[PDB]
């Protein structure tokens, strides 16, 4: 049983070697989500204004 | 046709000082040159937020923030608390 356990951490680390990787990569890559934000707020504000 | 030439001018002469001459406004005491160009032109500023929003005010994007560049604390700190926790899986 003990054998048949540890048959699951055979191929575990090469799967979550990418998991790690593209976790943190696709977490920080919303920065230009975020500097995107506020050019989308600017441009909501300025078809409200002249709809206004 | 009398019916019809003499309303006509009527109705250009009364808003010909109003609209095509720059003779105020004669059908009505209150002025109108400096009330809708002047008066109503911050009327839609007015109802809304004067100087906040026709301004259209750009707050630069705040720096996101990170772990603030702590290679050894925050792994030590992870790697022990998963410690804690892989004795009760």
């Amino acid at each position: 049983d003990r054998i048949d356990s540890v048959s699951q951490l055979q191929n575990v680390a090469e799967t979550t070697k990418v998991l790690f990787d593209v976790s943190k990569e696709t977490v920080e890559l919303e920065s230009e989500a975020f500097e995107l934000k506020q050019k989308v707020e600017l441009a909501h504000e300025a078809k409200a204004v002249l709809d206004s | 046709q009398d019916l019809y030439l003499r309303e006509l001018k009527d109705t250009k002469l009364a808003p010909s000082t109003l609209q095509d001459a720059e003779g105020n406004v004669k059908p009505w005491n209150p002025p109108q040159k400096p009330n809708l160009p002047e008066l109503e032109l911050q009327g839609p500023e007015a109802l809304k937020a004067y100087t906040e929003q026709n301004v259209e005010t750009a707050h630069v994007a705040k720096e996101s923030e990170e772990g603030e560049s702590e290679p050894i604390e925050e792994d030590w700190l992870v790697l022990d608390d998963a410690e804690e926790t892989k004795e009760s899986h």
